[PDB]
RNA sequence: ACCCACUCGGCACCUUACGAGAAAUCAAAGUCUUUGGGUUCUGGGGGGAGUAUGGUCGCAAGGCUGAAACUUAAAGAAUUG
RNA sequence: GCGGUAAUUCCAGCUCCAAUAGCGUAUAUUAAAGUUGUUGCAGUUAAAAAGCUCGUAGUUGAACUUUGGGCCCGGUUAACGGGGCCUUUCCUUCUGGCUAAACCAGGACUUUUACUUUGAAAAAAUUAGAGUGUUCAAAGCAGGCGUAUUGCUCGAAUAUAUUAGCAUGGAAUAAUAGAAUAGGACG
RNA sequence: UAUCUGGUUGAUCCUGCCAGUAGUCAUAUGCUUGUCUCAAAGAUUAAGCCAUGCAUGUCUAAGUAUAAGCAAAUACAGUGAAACUGCGAAUGGCUCAUUAAAUCAGUUAUCGUUUAUUUGAUAGUUCCUCUACAUGGUAUAACUGUGGUAAUUCUAGAGCUAAUACAUGCUUAAAAUCUCGACCCUUUGGAAGAGAUGUAUUUAUUAGAUAAAAAAUCAAUGUCUUCGGACUCUUUGAUGAUUCAUAAUAACUUUUCGAAUCGCAUGGCCUUGUGCUGGCGAUGGUUCAUUCAAAUUUCUGCCCUAUCAACUUUCGAUGGUAGGAUAGUGGCCUACCAUGGUUUCAACGGGUAACGGGGAAUAAGGGUUCGAUUCCGGAGAGGGAGCCUGAGAAACGGCUACCACAUCCAAGGAAGGCAGCAGGCGCGCAAAUUACCCAAUCCUAAUUCAGGGAGGUAGUGACAAUAAAUAACGAUACAGGG
C-alpha cells in the first residue's frame, strides 16, 4: 500500500531507477489518523514485531503539565486554534503532536486555590503555614492571569496522537507563549 | 529471505570443525545458544567426529536423550547445541570431564580435566551496565549476566564463574604483564604476556603480545582473553603450550619422534 | 548440492606431433621397456615437466628462504624414495637434471625384469598383469607401480599363483585330469 | 528487447497454430471405442490374469470382482485418467475370432510368459497372422514374471531376451512391460489411456461398428430385423449400403436411430 | 666593398657507414628483441565503400562523421632475361 | 593394343604411417601472433602524420635546502646489514620525582598527500603444496603400532589473494603550505 | 617454459591476411566399443504448456479421553482413531526472466531499529475505608441423529461435553518516605490518624559533578556545640562522544503483566487434622542482556555506446522548519519556504543473445575469453496489484480481484498454477526412471519413535577424468649377426 522504500524516487543524479522487486512488507506504511475533538474513539492497530500502537481516532480530556510548578492535570480541550505545519488542520480541528489548542481552567485552578491560596482574574492553621511557607513564589507571569481571568488556557500537545493514543501536553510559559500569541495575533 | 536460516550446507561450515566433504551434503547448523554458530562447536560433531563414541546422528541422539551429556552442570539433549569456548562439558558415565580449548593448529581438541578445577569456568567479561531498578550487572562472552558484581571489574576483563548460579569468585584485571590466550584470528591458539596495548579511538585497540620464546604478534583486541598473571595461569593449557612453531621445526620433531 | 569430486588429467599431447627424431626415441623406449602406447611416455613426460618446473621456481627463489629450503628437501626426499635420483645427487641443479629413462626404469614391470624371475620384458609385462607378484604380502597387478627403494627387496611370487606353489593352474589341473581318464584306466 | 520478444512470441504463435489443426481432430475421454484386445501367446497363460493387473492399479476394485462372474466383452471406465476402455479376450480355440477381434481393435497387447518359450506352432503365426492382416497399435508385456527364480538379475534377463525376440519380430517398439512392477502396468495404463491409435487403412475406410445389444424383432414369419446397438467408428454407414457380419454374409440395412435421428433406407438400396 | 680566421642562427649540397632498412636509400628514416625523454593524431588483407542510414555545417555545389550483410586468397623494392 | 585423358582422377583392391578403447568432424575460444602491441606493432614509398596555426580540460614539466667525519656496542656468514652518541643537529601536545626557565620515568607524535615495508582483519570448496601405499593412479583425509583381553598414538599443515578501508617503520623520488603592507616567531 | 610450415610463388626480399598445428571442467554429431574407479545430464531455442502420482506434517511421564475403539483403583488412570489446542507450513528444492551504481565483493555503522526461539538474569505492593481462592463462568468442535448438492477437503439447521480454548478473578510480610491533616498549645512551634508508594504506557520536570585553592553576603537555613552560632566526611557508572543506562516527582491509560496449568515422587512436623509444610521437573509470563536473524547504511570497485551533451523539478527534483507514517533515521509522504543537485574524471539516454561473486580454459610473464551450473548473496513462481494469519510473507504445494490460457458437467454452479521430483507435448544441433528407501547427512514437530521426490541407492548414461586384457615361453628347420 504505501511504501517507505527509497527505490521509487530518482537517484542523486536525476537517474530514474527501474523496479528492482515488488514492493515489500517490511518498508510499509499506514494511512493517516485525522484524530478529531469528540467522545473517545480509539482503535488498536498490530504493527511489525506483533507490537501495537494505539490509534486515536476522537478523543478529549487529555492529560497537560504546568512546568513552573511542574504539576499535571486531566483536563478538557477545547480545541485547535493554530498549527504550525498546517493551516486546514486548525479550520477542521484536527490534533497533532507539537499543536497550539485551547484548554479549559478549572482544575488548574482550584489547584492554585488548595496549594497557594490566592486568587485569580479580580481557619486550618496547618495550611495557614503551609501558605506562608509556599508565599513569596505564588508570582506568575501576567498573560497566564489573564487567560485564567478568561477561563481558557493556550496550551500545547507534544504527545503522538496516532502513535500512542494519549493526547498530552504542556501550558505555554515565557518566550514560548508570547512567540505563540505573536504568530496567532498576526495571522488571526 | 522471508526468515531465518535452518539448514547449513557443506561448504559452509566453520573449517575447524574437521567435517569430511564427501558423506552427506549437509552440516549441523547449531541452534541459538551461549555462543555464534561460526565460533562454536555442536555435541553431534563433538561426540561422533573427536571422541569416536558415536556413529552417526542416531547413536548421539541416543546418548543425548539418555541423559549423560552436561553443559555447564546442565544436561542438555539438543545435538546441535552449540558448546564453544571454556565449557566445561562433563560426561558423568564414564568419569571424564571435558574443557573446549582452541589447540596450538587453531582447532577445538579434547583437553582432559579432573574433578576438581572443573568446578570453575574463565569468562571475558565483554560489557558492564546499571539494569533496571538500580542494581548493577556484567554480562561476559557466554551471554551469562552476572547482578551484583565487584566494582572494580570494569569492561573487557576476565570473571570466574564456578559453575552453580554465577557467584564470581576472584577475578583477573587486564593489563600489561598478564597470561594472555587468544579466541579469534590468524593467531588464534597462542598464549604470551602482553608487552604493551595500543589504543586507536573510533574502532578495534590492538594488543601486542610477547609470548615465552620471544616471538612477538599484534591482534585486535576483540581476540583477547586474559587467563591469568605469568608463571601460574589459573587453567590447564592444550598441548604444546600454545606456541606456534614453523613448519621446519614440526617436521624436526616428526623425525624426533619417528621410530619405535 | 554433494560437493563436486575433483579430477585432473595426468598426460599432455606434444605441440608439433609429427617429427621423426622423438618418434623414434618413443619408439625405442617402448621397444626396451615393453609399452603399450604413447601415453606411458606422456604421463612420465608430463610428471616430469611438473617436477622440473617446481625445481626450477625453488631455484629463482633466493637462498636460505624457509619455503626453497622445506619444500626443496621434501621433493628431495620423495624422489630419492621412489629411487630414480642417486642417494649422492641431492641438489637442485642436480634434480634439473632427469631424464625419462630412469624414471621409466624404476617401474614394477622393468624391476620385475631386472631381479630375474621373468626373462623378458614383455614376459615380465604380462605376468606381472596376471596376478603373480606380491610386494611384501599384498598382490600387485599394475606395471607402472613405480618400485620404491624399501620395498625393491620384497617383489616375491604371491601365495597364490602356481609359480609359488599352492594348488597348480587352470591348464595343467585340466591335463593333469584327462591323462587321469585317458592314460589312467 | 520487447520488440524482439513480440516477434519470438508472434512467430511462436503462428508455428503452434500451424501445429494444432493435425491432433486436435480426434475426441475422447466422456465417450469412445478404444479397444484393447489380449492376445495370450503361450498356453500356459491367463488372460483374465493380465486384465487382473491392469485393471488392480487404478485402484477399482468392485468393477474387476464384478467382471469375475462371467464375461468377456468389458466396458471399464477409468476415473484416474478418464477413458472408457473397451477389453476383449478372444477365444484361444478359434483362432480365426482372434484375427477378427484383433482387426476390429484399436490396441492390442500381446501377453508373453518368461518360463515356458514361445510355441513356433501356436503363437508365432499369430504374431505373423497379426501382422500381415493389418495390425493397429500394439503393446507387449510380461506376466509371469515371478515363476521365474526371484532373483532380479535372472527376470531381467529373461525380459531383455523376449525384448529381443519381439524386437525381432517387431522392431518399432523396444521396451517390454512387467505386471509384476506395478510401474509399468501404470506405463500400459497410461499408454491405453492417453496415446492415440494409428489407422489400419482397410478397415478405417469402410467402418465397422463394435455391438453390444443386437435382438430381434418379429417383422415376418420368414425374416424380421435384428437390433445392434453400437459404436460406429471408421467412416460411419448409409442406410442403403451393404454391411458384412463375419460367419454370418452380407445384409441390408433398414433403419438407423441416432442416440447421443432416424434414418430409413430409400429406393436407393443395393440389391 | 673585398680577403683571412672564429662564432650564432638558417636554406641547401658531396662522400661515408660508426649505425639503420625489405630495398630504393637515411646526419636522420641513428641512438630499437641490448625494445621506455614528453605528448597529439592515424591504420588492422582486398572488395562491397567513402556506399546506405542518422546528425550537423552550407542559399546551392557540397563538406564533417560513417557502418553492415555478402564475397574473396589474395592485393611495395630491386635485379634478371 | 599404346599414349593422352581442366576424368578438379571415374571407381575398387594391396602395402604403409599415426593415434588407440578410442578416433574423426562442425562451431566457439585460447596459444604459437609482436594481426591490439602497458610489457610489445606500425605510419617516406607496403593500410596509416589532421592543410596550417592558436587554445580549454587531459598528460608531462629545469636545478637547488643534513652532507661528511669520529665514537662505541651488539646481530649474520674479513665482509654484510642495525641502533644509539658527538660534530652549531632529538625538532612537537601533557602528568609525577632531581632541582634552579632545564634532567629522569612516562601516552602520542605526517602542514596536507602519493609511494613503499611490516601487520591485522581476511568463509569453505577450487589453485600451489607437506604427510599417508586408495594394489598403482585420479582421488580421500585418512591412518600407524601393539600382551591384537578390554590398548597406545602422529596428523587433518602451509602459501597466495597486487585493488578500496585499518595500523605501522622509511623520507630517496613526485606534489602542496609557510615571514614582503610583517597583520611574523620567542619571553 | 619461448620450435613453426604453405598460400601472392615468376627467379628474390620483406608488409599482409588466410590455411595448416595444439588445448578446452566446450556443446553437438559420425564410426567403433572388453575391463576397474568416478558422475555431469531440458541452462542456451520456449521464465513455453501440463494429463497422473508423490513433494508438510506433528504427542511426550508431562494441554483436552465417556471412541456404544482395542485391550486389561467407583471420578479418571494401559494403548489409542477422530477433533479442539500449540508449533511448523517464511527452512528446504528449482530457475536465471527482470536487474548497468541496482545486485554483488571486501570494509564499516545503528548514540537510527525489529527479533518466535536458545541461553542467563528477572515480578512479597493487585479487590480494598460488606468479597467463591480447598479454585468463577460461558460456549463450541469431535460425537448421536436429520438433511440439501451432479460435483469440491461443500456444508445447514437439532441435541451433548472439556482446556495451557475464550472471558473474569483475591491472596503477600515488615520497615521507610511523602501529600492531606483530627489538631493543640501559644511556640526557635510540634502532633493523633487518612491516602499514596510493583510493573508496563504517554507527557512535563529534576539528578546523572568531577583542571589544582582563599574570604565577605543574604535567602531557602539542617544538625549539634557552649544557640557563640560552628560545621566535617557528604553521592554519582560506562563511552572517543550523548537529552546514555538509571533514578526521582506530578499526573495519564477502553490498566499490559504480576501461574485458577500438567506430570513423576510420599519427605518432615505434631494440636493427629482426611491439618500444616515439602522435592524433581515440563509448560507459560514481564523487562533487560545473549543468540539465531532482519532492515536501513559509509568507503572503493563494474560490460559496449557521442550515429546519446546536457540531464532532474506538471506529477519531489536538492535543502530547511514542522507534521503524518514506520520497528526505526530519512522528501518515505503532506503543508509552508528556499532554487537547488549531476556532468568530458562522459552525467542523462540506449544496447546487453547481462543475475553478481568465490572461480574455469589457455602455462615465458603480462594478458584474452568464459562464469545459466554442486558454495555465498539477490530475484521469481504464467503477468500485475492488494491482503489475512504470524516473530518473520506482500507467501503463491495461502487468499482476493483483474489479465492470458484452460478443466468439470445435470447449463444451474465449481475447481486451476511442475522455473519441486518422476514424466508427457512442443521447441529444437542439444540433454535420463511416471524405480527403491529414510539406512547415511541433516531439517521440522508436542519430539530418541512420526514425516521429508531435502537427500541417499539403483536404472539410462563414450559429458569429462584414473588404472590397463586382445597374448607369453620353448623345441625343430632355415636365414643371419656368427
Amino acid at each position: 500500500g504505501i511504501s517507505r522504500d527509497s527505490r521509487h524516487k530518482r537517484s542523486a543524479t536525476g537517474a530514474k531507477r527501474a523496479q528492482f522487486r515488488k514492493k515489500r512488507k517490511f518498508e510499509l506504511g499506514r494511512q493517516p489518523a485525522n484524530t478529531k475533538i469528540g467522545a473517545k474513539r480509539i482503535h488498536s492497530v498490530r504493527t511489525r514485531g506483533g507490537n501495537k500502537k494505539y490509534r486515536a481516532l476522537r478523543i478529549e480530556t487529555g492529560n497537560f503539565s504546568w512546568a513552573s510548578e511542574g504539576i499535571s492535570k486531566k483536563t478538557r480541550i477545547a480545541g485547535v486554534v493554530y498549527h504550525p505545519s498546517n493551516n486546514e488542520l486548525v479550520r477542521t480541528n484536527t490534533l497533532t503532536k507539537a499543536a497550539i489548542v485551547q484548554i479549559d481552567a478549572t482544575p488548574f485552578r482550584q489547584w492554585f486555590e488548595a496549594h497557594y491560596g490566592q486568587t485569580l482574574g479580580k481557619k486550618s492553621k496547618n495550611a495557614e503555614r503551609k501558605w506562608a511557607a509556599r508565599a513569596a513564589s505564588a508570582k506568575i507571569e501576567s498573560s497566564v492571569e489573564s487567560q485564567f481571568s478568561a477561563g481558557r488556557l493556550y496550551a500545547c500537545i507534544s504527545s503522538r496522537p496516532g502513535q500512542s493514543g494519549r493526547c498530552d501536553g504542556y501550558i505555554l510559559e515565557g518566550e514560548e507563549l508570547a512567540f505563540y500569541l505573536r504568530r496567532l495575533t498576526a495571522k488571526k | 529471505a522471508r526468515g531465518p536460516k535452518k539448514h547449513l550446507k557443506r561448504l559452509a561450515a566453520p573449517h575447524h570443525w574437521l567435517l569430511d566433504k564427501l558423506s552427506g551434503c549437509y552440516a549441523p547448523r547449531p541452534s541459538a545458544g551461549p555462543h555464534k554458530l561460526r565460533e562454536s562447536l555442536p555435541l553431534i560433531v563433538f561426540l561422533r567426529n573427536r571422541l569416536k563414541y558415536a556413529l552417526n546422528g542416531r547413536e548421539v541422539k541416543a546418548i543425548l536423550m539418555q541423559r549423560h551429556v552436561k553443559v555447564d552442570g546442565k544436561v542438555r539433549t539438543d545435538t546441535t547445541y552449540p558448546a564453544g569456548f571454556m565449557d566445561v562439558i562433563t560426561l558423568d558415565a564414564t568419569n571424564e570431564n571435558f574443557r573446549l580449548v582452541y589447540d596450538v593448529k587453531g582447532r577445538f581438541a579434547v583437553h582432559r580435566i579432573t574433578d576438581e578445577e572443573a568446578s570453575y569456568k574463565l569468562g571475558k567479561v565483554k560489557k558492564v551496565q546499571l539494569g533496571k531498578k538500580g542494581v548493577p550487572y556484567v554480562v561476559t562472552h557466554d551471554g551469562r549476566t552476572i547482578r551484583y558484581p565487584d566494582p572494580n571489574i570494569k569492561v573487557n576483563d576476565t570473571v570466574k564463574i564456578d559453575l552453580a548460579s554465577g557467584k564470581i569468585t576472584d577475578f583477573i584485571k587486564f593489563d600489561a604483564g598478564k597470561l594472555v590466550y587468544v579466541t579469534g584470528g590468524r593467531n588464534l591458539g597462542r598464549i604470551g604476556t602482553i608487552v604493551h596495548k595500543e589504543r586507536h579511538d573510533g574502532g578495534f585497540d590492538l594488543v601486542h603480545i610477547k609470548d615465552s620464546l620471544d616471538n612477538t604478534f599484534v591482534t585486535r583486541l576483540n581476540n583477547v582473553f586474559v587467563i591469568g598473571e605469568q608463571g601460574k595461569p589459573y587453567i590447564s593449557l592444550p598441548k604444546g603450550k600454545g606456541i606456534k612453531l614453523s613448519i621446519a621445526e614440526e617436521r624436526d620433531r616428526r623425525r624426533a619422534q619417528q621410530g619405535l | 548440492p554433494r560437493a563436486p569430486r575433483t579430477y585432473s588429467k595426468t598426460y599432455s599431447t606434444p605441440k608439433r606431433p609429427y617429427e621423426s627424431s622423438r618418434l623414434d626415441a618413443e619408439l625405442k623406449l617402448a621397444g626396451e621397456f615393453g609399452l603399450k602406447n604413447k601415453k606411458e611416455i606422456y604421463r612420465i613426460s608430463f610428471q616430469l615437466s611438473k617436477i622440473r618446473r617446481a625445481a626450477r621456481d625453488l631455484l629463482t627463489r633466493d637462498e636460505k628462504d624457509p619455503k626453497r629450503l622445506f619444500e626443496g628437501n621434501a621433493l628431495i626426499r620423495r624422489l630419492v624414495r621412489v629411487g630414480v635420483l642417486s642417494e649422492d645427487k641431492k641438489k637442485l641443479d642436480y634434480v634439473l637434471a632427469l631424464k625419462v629413462e630412469d624414471f621409466l626404469e624404476r617401474r614394477l614391470q622393468t624391476q620385475v625384469y631386472k631381479l630375474g624371475l621373468a626373462k623378458s620384458v614383455h614376459h615380465a609385462r604380462v605376468l606381472i598383469t596376471q596376478r603373480h607378484i606380491a610386494v611384501g604380502k599384498q598382490i600387485v597387478n599394475i606395471p607402472s607401480f613405480m618400485v620404491r627403494l624399501d620395498s625393491e627387496k620384497h617383489i616375491d611370487f604371491a601365495p597364490t599363483s602356481p609359480f609359488g606353489g599352492a594348488r597348480p593352474g587352470r591348464v595343467a589341473r585340466r591335463n593333469a585330469a584327462r591323462k587321469a581318464e585317458a592314460s589312467g584306466e | 528487447k520487447l520488440q524482439r520478444k513480440n516477434k519470438a512470441k508472434q512467430l511462436r504463435a503462428q508455428r503452434i497454430l500451424d501445429s494444432i489443426e493435425n491432433r486436435k481432430l480426434f475426441e475422447g475421454k466422456n465417450g469412445a471405442a478404444k479397444i484393447i484386445t489380449i492376445v495370450p501367446l503361450v498356453n500356459d497363460l491367463d488372460p483374465l490374469d493380465i486384465l487382473y493387473k491392469l485393471l488392480k492399479c487404478a485402484d477399482d476394485e468392485g468393477i474387476m470382482v464384478q467382471e469375475v462372474d462371467s464375461k468377456r466383452i468389458f466396458n471399464v471406465h477409468i476415473k484416474k485418467f478418464k477413458s472408457n476402455l473397451k477389453i476383449i479376450i478372444p477365444d484361444m480355440t478359434n483362432f480365426l475370432n482372434i484375427l477378427d477381434c484383433a482387426k476390429v481393435a484399436d490396441f492390442v497387447v500381446f501377453g508373453l510368459s518368461g518360463v515356458q518359450e514361445v510355441d513356433e506352432e501356436f503363437g508365432e503365426q499369430i504374431i505373423r497372422a497379426l501382422e500381415l492382416q493389418g495390425i493397429a497399435s500394439y503393446i507387449g508385456v510380461i506376466s509371469n514374471l515371478s515363476a521365474v527364480h526371484e532373483k532380479e538379475k535372472f527376470q531381467l534377463d529373461v525380459k531383455q531376451s523376449l525384448e529381443s525376440y519381439f524386437k525381432h519380430f517387431f522392431p518399432s517398439e523396444e521396451r517390454v512391460y512387467n505386471l509384476e512392477k506395478n510401474s509399468d502396468a501404470l506405463n500400459v495404463l497410461r499408454t491405453l489411456c492417453q496415446r492415440l491409435p494409428r489407422s489400419i487403412n482397410w478397415r478405417d475406410n469402410r467402418g465397422y461398428v463394435v455391438a453390444d445389444f443386437v435382438d430381434f424383432v418379429e417383422t415376418s414369419p420368414d425374416s424380421g430385423d435384428l437390433v445392434i446397438e453400437g459404436t460406429v467408428r471408421g467412416i460411419g454407414f448409409n442406410a442403403n449400403r451393404l454391411v458384412h457380419i463375419p460367419d454370418f454374409g452380407d445384409f441390408q440395412l433398414n433403419k438407423i436411430e441416432k442416440i447421443s435421428t432416424v434414418f430409413e433406407s430409400n429406393m436407393n438400396r443395393d440389391t
